[PDB]
Order: structure tokens, then C-alpha cells, then sequence
């Protein structure tokens, strides 16, 4: 009764303009672009003369000393492992990082530098191209049965260029609640009945397929899976073996011995 | 290729015919 | 002179027609292998960090390898005479000598990556090109050519007369002049066996022996096998030539009148062993197409159209 | 103004057939990746199909497999889904869903909220 | 309401037919008699090194002679084109960053990206000496363009379409434009800084003005995202430069598109867009790392600025105009002329 009432407003305030048309408008282009024309340097060579292609003495010491620390800064981004963890936003994020809103955590003699975006708006294609190049990838979908739009964001991922080399971390979260949970109210209640069985296992198996089902499980880019719980103590030790997996499997790539 | 010395005729001309290293 | 021979010393024109096919499609298949890894590498940036700049020198030093070679020694098992000059009867074997260094140095040096990459991973990822590797090489480059210096002073050919045709040899002479010379001349072909062929063998069996036991996710099984072939490759395209050169200085003896059929049998030892061994320098590039996916889908824009 | 019309949803008892079409206009339809996103009560927008820009390329979710099909018309310059012997778990509203970037297999924000490319959609329904 | 949609329906129905009796001869009809500009060669002067990253954003100022970049390094080094000169590299605290302007005055700078702020910085305020002077918080969704009006007034862009405009020196946010439904993705002042445009992701650019806050005029004409748009030199014309893999040069005073810049083989898209001195010429970088000169007036192509390996994440021409940049994804900046 209101989204769009305002709009009708709008486009009435667009209605009543005084439109000089294209029949004097090309003549205004072409006026200003014709009479600017003697001083355009791209559209015409601007005189050799004019063209150019104690302090700065100085101020060549001063780039040396600024290209100086860039390298030195630039060696700790180096060493760095670079994750980000998507969870569809709401999710087991407050645990996991306990152990853009960017942490850190270092660990036999590594950097993680762990990026989470909660923050932004549903649509991230205009700014998801800022995490190419990123070790991994880790979901940690939390089976607190949002689990959908965490399901389509996995298809995007799994079938974009950029992701096409970034390994991908899957975790379960949540594994207490989600057994509480389900004890009462089976998974096919909202999901077709190919489970077949109210269990634990079967289920995080079940949740997994339908991640398999989108996915080129490519010799490279096999997920990772080991389910998690907000009481247990091997999350970390998990991520830390996939992590160093896939740090070995780039060092072999690029000794061409993959 | 070599061997003992060049007063061996016929050892010389096996280098003549064998691959050069 | 020893005593004569019960008949003379020929290669059979049967062999001559198998073998310079052979050689025709080594070369063929080796400029191209190896030139079309050279062009992988110098084309695209991501490739070039610490390690591939070694493939890159072991793919340069495998087409000198090749073209210093098939060219000469093929032209031995037909034309049968040394026209060069000179000159080039101390360079073609200097250069030769110096290729098969850098052969098997860069085998080494690569060899010692795969076992950096997987035990020391934290550090390895560093700068794209480490200083440590821009002095590895150097030295690598310097001291092969260094190794090969007495190649060149020793050659040197000769005149000589058999049985009424005359004939200049390009050899090591036996009457070496200086006493460091004279032990190389009875030392070379225990020192080529040695340096060239067991010392690479002892490194390079060493280091993939540390990394698959770091290493050891079924696909890390077939990463071994990729070394376990291609170390098994060097041996088997080596161990022939070498094999050549050490029967004849052990089971000749010039006083055993029944001793120039065993020269003849060395010939076409000899000449296969130049066409073995140049197979393992144009195989590196083809083991980099069957497990490099990187490699294989610049392989296959490079090849394939 | 780009804009993608749905039509053919309606009534249909389980195990039945239907088909239903997306007349698009404003843009070149044939170069443009698209996808049949539906929304069932209870649930966000899913995807379903991904019909990508040749037309042999074609993509399904677990729950739709063997009873869809898929197809692109460019001299009709209209999208085709078919629905057979589907069950009753099919009471959305389907959209047509093209993807931002042609002339590429990307279809990032499809199902988003607010979406810019996704017609109004056509009630399908299955009764019992 | 049915109505209210029907209605909506019936007034863009009649403000097409307001713009299509406007149309009689299009832009091309007119312009065929003039001489074409003729391909044009520029080559590079300086490529300016010392970003370890893509660099998303640069600018220019009005002396024409200190650059700007900014890039996911999170450094911020501003340049002297003529000499290449790292004049400062400011660090900051979040290393995202998607956009960086250059105070008309030359005393300030701001940058802004993937944390929802447009921080300024206090360049060359003292001696041997700059740091954070501002942050521009209260902006929800990722921040994608900011531009100086004046010294104390800024416009962003912003990823939950908006283009709030803010006071520096109290940090809050005066007025704020609302009304497109995708995220807004570029601006451009006009000369007279009155109004300005800004290009979304609904295939749709609005024009604005910034004394009363409203949304003066809606222009689409495209098929896909708009991603970076120049203002016409004259004040009355804009390219847009959308994902679309086209430009289209629309004008003020008609509502419509004059022409649309096109051509087959081109099938990426576009991220960046600018005029020169005389706005004949138009300059669009792609996704391709190819940047090419168009003419304004006659839609053919005038030339390439192959000098890059990966995507031309940005470009600008200088206030004079005798110089063109561009910025790419690979780590490298160059200066053509």
C-alpha cells in the first residue's frame, strides 16, 4: 500500500519536464565538442613544447624509503593463510572464532586471517571478486533445523571461475542442538523422505549429499567434512589438517609435481 | 674414447667409429 | 703393437637403417617437448616461482643436451670421418659434457623442492623467486661448465693409417701430457660414472625417499609414482651408455686376438645409448603433462592447435 | 526495461504434467545464462534449473531429477520448463530468473532477495 | 493496491510516448557529416609499480600532476605522475578498499571499501605527516564511490542503495538519496556540483540534485548492471558503461539515450568510463585488460590501451586533459598520453 506509492509520486516528478529534443541536443553535443575541439590534447596533438612526456632530490629518497617498508609490509601478507567463512550469515561464528569484521589467529607458525561477512546485503556479486585468491573457503553450516540460501550460495561458489581453485571447507555445526533438535522432529518433515532414518549420522550424511549433489567434487577441489559441535575441541585441529592439506597441495602445483 | 696408447691399431679405429664422449 | 685380429671391425647397415629413425624422432619429439615447456613457463607470470625456475633451467640444459648430441652422433654412424676442424674436436665434446651437468644438477636441485615444498611447508611459500635460488642456480650453471674444462683440453686429434685407408680420430690422447691429465685420462670413464650417473641417483633417490615418507587422500599415492617413474626413467635411459664405457675399459684386452668382435658390439651399444640416454632429457616434459594439470591445459593450447 | 512475463501456472492433481513458458524482452535472449527459481510456503527461493547459454548444459537439484527438462528458444525468445509426475512437495511460485552477466556461466545472486531479473511468477499449485 | 500498479504501469506507458514523439532524428542522422576523429595511437609513459595487489580505485586532482591509488595491498600511495614519485603510502585499518577520491583543493583525501565507511585522511596537511582525520559511519552496506564537492561535503555511493551525503566536520550525514532497488555502484559531479548521477545495479541510473535531495530524472536503457558512468564536459549528457559489455550516452533536457557504443567482438563487460577535455572522445576500460578510446559522436572505435594482463579496474583523464590513467587487477598503474 506503500512500497511503491512513493515511486508514482516519483515518475509524476519526472513527467512534467520541459524536453528539448534530440533535434537541438545532438547540435548541443556537437556545438560544445566542435568549438572545445582546438583544445582537446587527446583528440588533437597538443604542441611538442607544451608536452611534457633541490625538494625532489630528496623526495626521490623518500619513494626508496616508502618502497622500502611496502616490501617489509608486504612479508607478513605474504605468509599469511587467507580463509573466509560464509555460514549464509546466521551460524555457528561466535565458537568457531572463539576457539567486514576481520579476526586473526596464528598456529604452528602460521597467520590465519580469518574474514567474515555477516554485514553486507543478500546480493554479493559486485564485491565477492575482492576473495579471489583467498587458501579456503569454510562453510559451517549449522543444522540448527538459514539452511536454503546457504545451500544456493554453495551453488554459486561451486560453479564460478573465480572459486574454481579455492578449496572448500564444509562444517556442521551446532551437533548437540541439532540431535535435541531432531529426536522428535524428523528431517523429512520439510525435505523429501529419501533418508529413510531419524538418526545422528545418517543425517549429517543426508545434509552432506545434498551439498555433493551441486558440486564437480574435482580431484582438486574436494570438499572437506568433518562435523562439528560447540562442545567439542577438535574443530580447530580439523581446520588446522585441512588447511595444511591444501597448503602442501598449492606447494606441489607449483613444484609441477601434483 | 680412448685406451692404452695409439700403438694398438685397431683400438683407434674403434674411437673412428663410436660415438663422440 | 699387440697381435691382429681374426676379422675386421663393421657395423651392420641393418642397424644403421633402425637406429637413425630412432634418432630422427628424438629429436624431433625432444625440440618440441622441450621447447613447448619453455614456452609454457615464459608466458605466463603465475608460473614463475621458486621451483618452476628450476624445471626451467632442467628443460634448458635438456636441449642442449639433445641438439649437441643426435646431430653429431648420428652423423658418426653414417658419415664416419671428422670434418669439423680442429677447433670444434674440443668443443662439441666440452659442451656435451657441460649439458649432461646441468641435467642432472637441476634433477637435483628440483629434487630437493619436492621435499622442501612438503616437509617445509610454512616457509617454502615465501618470495616468488628467493635470492637462495638465483645463487643455486649460478653455481649449478658455473660449476657444471667448470667440471667439463678438462674435455676440452684433453681432445685432440690425430693421423693415422689402417689397413691402407688413412684416418683422423677426435679422442683423448693416451700420452696425456701433465699428471693431473694423465690420472683423467684413466680416470674418465670411472668419473662420468660416478659425478654423472651415481652421485644424481644417490641425491635425487634421496630426498623423494624423505618426501613421500613426509608425505605418507588416496591422490598423494599417485604423487610418489610420478617420482618412482621418473627417477626408474633416469636409470634406465643411463645406465645403457654408461654400461658401454665400462665393459670396454674392463673385458678388452688388445693381447686377445678374438677381440675385435667385442669392439664391434660396443658400437652398437654405444650408439643406442646416445639415443636412451637422450630419451630421459626429452621425458621430463611429457612426465609434466600426465600429472600437471596446469602444465597439461597449457599443453594442450600449445599442442593441440 | 528489461522484463521476463511467466505463464502457465495453475491447478494440476499429483502425478500430472505441466509446462510453462517466460516470453522475455528488452534484452537479447541468447546470451543470457537463466534459471527456473522457485518458492515454497514454508522456505526461501531455491533453485531448480540452470539451463545455461548453449542448451546442452543444463543443471538440477537432487530433489528434481529424471521429471524436469529444460529448454531455450531464441527465434520464440522464451524460456521452457516441464514439470512430470510431480508430487505434491511442488506448491510454489516459480520465477524465471536470468543471470546479470552474459556471455558467462556466472549466476551468483539469482535467488536473492530483491532481485532485479526474476519476473512476477506463476502460482503453480497441486492439489490432492 | 491493483490500481496503484496498473497506474504505475499506464504513466511509464505515457512517459515513453512523451519520449518517443521527443525522438525524430537520432543522434547519429545529424552528426554523419562530420569528419571522423580517426584512429588515434597513445602510447604509455609511465607504469607506476609498488602495488603487491589489484587496484581497485585512482584519481587525479585538479593540479593535474598527483595521482591516487588504492588497492587490497591497504596501502594508499599517491603518486607524481611526472616524476613517479611515492609522494605518501598511507596504511589504514581495514585492508578492503573499492574507491578513493582527491580533494578538489588537494588538502584531503578519502577512501572507502568493504567496511561500510569513508575514511579521510589529512594528505599533505603536515609536514611529513598524515593520518586519519575522519570516519563516515552509519552507511550500512558496502561503500563503492566517494567524491569531494567541497572541502567539507562528501557523496557515496553505497551498497544498500543509497548515496548519502555527509559533513566532514561533524561527521554526520545531512541528506540522503533513495530510490534505487540494486545496489548503486559509481557517481559523477557536475561541473556546476548541483547535480550528479549515480548508476546501480537495477539497470537504471538516476539523476539527483543536491540542494533539495530529490530524484530529478530515472534514465534506462540497459540490460544488465551499470558499473562505472563519466558526466558530459557541457553538463548535459552522461555515459553509463554497464556490464552490458556497452556504453550509452544519454542527455539532460530529452530523457532518452542519444547513442549506444557497441560492438560484437566485444563480449565482456565494463568497469570503468571518462570523457576528455572536449568529451569527444570516450575512454571505457573492460574486463578483457583492454582499455579502448570510442567517439562520442560516432560510435566506432578509435583506438586500444592493451597494457595490461588483467581486468582495467579503473581509469581517469586529468583536469586538463593532457594525460590519461589507468588502473588493472595486475598490481600495475599506467600513465598514457
Amino acid at each position: 500500500i506503500a512500497q511503491a506509492r512513493k515511486l508514482v509520486e516519483q515518475l509524476k516528478m519526472e513527467a512534467n519536464i520541459d524536453r528539448i529534443k534530440v533535434s537541438k541536443a545532438a547540435a548541443d553535443l556537437m556545438a560544445y565538442c566542435e568549438a572545445h575541439a582546438k583544445e582537446d590534447p587527446l583528440l588533437t596533438p597538443v604542441p611538442a613544447s607544451e608536452n611534457p612526456f633541490a625538494e625532489d632530490k630528496a623526495a626521490v629518497e623518500r619513494s626508496k624509503m616508502i618502497d622500502r617498508n611496502l616490501r617489509e609490509d608486504g612479508e607478513k601478507a605474504a605468509r599469511t593463510v587467507k580463509l573466509l567463512l560464509l555460514g549464509a550469515g546466521e551460524s555457528g561464528k561466535s565458537t568457531i572464532v572463539k576457539q567486514i569484521i576481520e579476526t586473526q589467529f596464528s598456529f604452528k607458525d602460521l597467520n590465519f586471517r580469518m574474514f567474515d561477512v555477516g554485514g553486507q546485503r543478500d546480493e554479493r556479486r559486485k564485491w565477492i571478486h575482492c576473495f579471489e585468491g583467498v587458501t579456503a573457503i569454510i562453510f559451517c553450516v549449522a543444522l540448527s533445523d538459514r539452511m536454503q540460501e546457504s545451500m544456493n550460495l554453495f551453488k554459486s561458489i561451486c560453479n564460478n571461475k573465480w572459486f574454481t581453485d579455492t578449496s572448500i571447507i564444509l562444517f556442521l555445526n551446532k551437533k548437540d542442538l541439532f540431535e535435541e533438535k531432531i529426536k522428535k522432529s524428523p528431517l523429512t518433515d520439510y525435505y523429501p523422505e529419501y533418508a529413510g532414518s531419524n538418526t545422528y549420522e545418517e543425517a549429517g550424511n543426508y545434509i552432506k549429499v545434498q551439498f555433493l549433489e551441486l558440486n564437480m567434487a574435482s580431484d582438486v577441489k574436494e570438499i572437506y567434512s568433518h562435523m562439528t559441535c560447540a562442545t567439542d575441541t577438535q574443530n580447530v585441529k580439523f581446520v588446522f589438517d585441512a588447511v595444511t592439506d591444501i597448503i602442501i597441495k598449492e606447494n606441489l602445483k607449483d613444484c609441477g609435481l601434483f | 674414447c680412448s685406451c692404452s696408447s695409439l700403438m694398438d691399431k685397431e683400438c683407434v679405429y674403434f674411437c673412428h667409429l663410436d660415438i663422440i664422449w | 703393437s699387440p697381435p691382429p685380429c681374426q676379422g675386421p671391425i663393421e657395423i651392420k647397415e641393418t642397424f644403421k637403417y633402425i637406429n637413425t629413425v630412432v634418432s630422427c624422432l628424438v629429436f624431433v619429439l625432444g625440440i618440441i617437448g622441450n621447447s613447448t615447456l619453455l614456452r609454457i613457463i615464459y608466458k605466463n607470470k603465475c608460473m614463475r616461482n621458486g621451483p618452476n625456475i628450476l624445471i626451467a633451467s632442467l628443460a634448458l640444459g635438456d636441449l642442449l643436451h639433445i641438439v649437441i648430441d643426435i646431430p653429431i652422433n648420428v652423423y658418426k654412424l653414417l658419415a664416419e670421418d671428422w670434418p669439423f676442424g680442429a677447433e670444434m674436436c674440443k668443443l662439441v665434446p666440452f659442451i656435451q659434457k657441460a649439458s649432461v651437468g646441468i641435467t642432472v644438477l637441476s634433477l637435483c636441485a628440483l629434487s630437493i623442492d619436492r621435499y622442501r615444498a612438503v616437509a617445509s611447508w610454512s616457509r617454502i611459500k615465501g618470495i616468488g623467486v628467493p635470492k637462495w635460488t638465483a645463487v643455486e642456480i649460478v653455481l649449478i650453471w658455473v660449476v657444471s661448465v667448470v667440471l667439463a674444462v678438462p674435455e676440452a683440453i684433453g681432445f685432440d686429434i690425430i693421423t693415422m693409417d689402417y689397413k691402407g685407408s688413412y684416418l683422423r680420430i677426435c679422442l683423448l690422447h693416451p700420452v696425456q701430457k701433465t699428471a693431473f691429465m694423465q690420472f683423467y685420462k684413466t680416470a674418465k670413464d670411472w668419473w662420468l660414472f660416478s659425478f654423472y650417473f651415481c652421485l644424481p641417483l644417490a641425491i635425487t633417490a634421496f630426498f623423494y625417499t624423505l618426501m613421500t615418507c613426509e608425505m605418507l587422500l588416496k591422490q598423494r599415492r599417485e604423487v610418489a609414482k610420478t617420482v618412482f617413474c621418473l627417477v626408474l626413467v633416469f636409470a634406465l635411459c643411463w645406465l645403457p651408455l654408461h654400461l658401454s664405457r665400462i665393459l670396454k675399459l674392463t673385458l678388452y684386452n688388445q693381447n686377445d686376438p678374438n677381440r675385435c668382435e667385442l669392439l664391434s658390439f660396443l658400437l652398437v651399444l654405444d650408439y643406442i645409448g646416445i639415443n636412451m640416454a637422450s630419451l630421459n632429457s626429452c621425458i621430463n616434459p611429457i612426465a609434466l603433462y600426465l600429472v600437471s594439470k596446469r602444465f597439461k591445459n597449457c599443453f594442450k593450447s600449445c599442442l593441440c592447435c | 526495461q528489461v522484463q521476463l512475463q511467466e505463464s502457465g501456472g495453475g491447478l494440476v492433481q499429483p502425478g500430472g504434467s505441466l509446462r510453462l513458458s517466460c516470453a522475455a524482452s528488452g534484452f537479447t535472449f541468447s546470451n543470457y545464462k537463466m534459471n527456473w527459481v522457485r518458492q515454497a510456503p514454508g522456505k526461501g527461493l531455491q533453485w531448480v534449473s540452470d539451463i545455461s547459454q548453449s542448451g546442452a548444459s543444463i543443471s538440477y537439484t537432487g530433489s528434481v531429477k529424471g521429471r524436469f527438462t529444460i529448454s531455450r528458444d531464441d527465434a520464440k525468445n522464451t524460456l521452457y520448463l516441464q514439470m512430470n509426475s510431480l508430487k505434491p512437495a511442488d506448491t510454489a511460485v516459480y520465477y524465471c530468473a536470468r543471470c546479470p552477466a552474459p556471455f558467462t556461466r556466472d549466476c551468483f545472486d539469482v535467488t536473492s532477495t530483491a532481485y532485479a531479473y526474476r519476473g512476477q511468477g506463476t502460482q503453480v499449485t497441486v492439489s490432492s | 493496491l491493483d490500481q496503484l500498479r496498473q497506474e504505475a504501469e499506464q504513466l511509464k506507458n505515457q512517459i515513453r510516448d512523451a519520449r518517443k514523439a521527443c525522438a525524430d532524428a537520432t543522434l547519429s542522422q545529424i552528426t554523419n557529416n562530420i569528419d571522423p576523429v580517426g584512429r588515434i595511437q597513445m602510447r604509455t609513459r609511465r607504469t607506476l609499480r609498488g602495488h603487491l595487489a589489484k587496484i581497485y580505485a585512482m584519481h587525479w586532482g585538479t593540479d593535474s600532476r598527483l595521482l591516487v591509488s588504492a588497492s587490497q595491498d591497504g596501502k594508499l600511495i599517491i603518486w607524481d605522475s611526472y616524476t613517479t614519485n611515492k609522494v605518501h603510502a598511507i596504511p589504514l585499518r581495514s585492508s578492503w578498499v573499492m574507491t578513493c577520491a582527491y580533494a578538489p583543493s588537494g588538502n584531503y583525501v578519502a577512501c572507502g571499501g568493504l567496511d561500510n565507511i569513508c575514511s579521510i585522511y589529512n594528505l599533505k596537511t603536515r609536514e611529513g605527516n598524515v593520518r586519519v582525520s575522519r570516519e563516515l559511519a552509519g552507511h550500512t552496506g558496502y561503500l563503492s564511490c566517494c567524491r569531494f564537492l567541497d572541502d567539507n561535503q562528501i557523496v557515496t555511493s553505497s551498497g544498500d542503495t543509497t548515496c548519502a551525503l555527509w559533513d566532514i566536520e561533524t561527521g554526520q550525514q545531512t541528506t540522503t538519496f533513495t530510490g534505487h532497488t540494486g545496489d548503486v555502484m559509481s557517481l559523477s559531479l557536475a561541473p556546476d556540483t548541483r547535480l550528479f548521477v549515480s548508476g546501480a545495479c537495477d539497470a537504471s541510473a538516476k539523476l539527483w540534485d543536491v540542494r533539495e535531495g530529490m530524484c530529478r530524472q530515472t534514465f534506462t536503457g540497459h540490460e544488465s548492471d551499470i558499473n562505472a558512468i563519466c558526466f558530459f564536459p557541457n553538463g548535459n549528457a552522461f555515459a553509463t558503461g554497464s556490464d552490458d559489455a556497452t556504453c550509452r550516452l544519454f542527455d539532460l533536457r530529452a530523457d532518452q539515450e542519444l547513442m549506444t557504443y557497441s560492438h560484437d567482438n566485444i563480449i565482456c563487460g565494463i568497469t570503468s568510463v571518462s570523457f576528455s577535455k572536449s568529451g569527444r572522445l570516450l575512454l571505457a576500460g573492460y574486463d578483457d585488460f583492454n582499455c579502448n578510446v570510442w567517439d562520442a559522436l560516432k560510435a566506432d572505435r578509435a583506438g586500444v590501451l592493451a597494457g595490461h594482463d588483467n581486468r582495467v579496474s579503473c581509469l581517469g583523464v586529468t583536469d586538463d586533459g593532457m594525460a590519461v590513467a589507468t588502473g588493472s587487477w595486475d598490481s600495475f598503474l599506467k600513465i598514457w598520453n
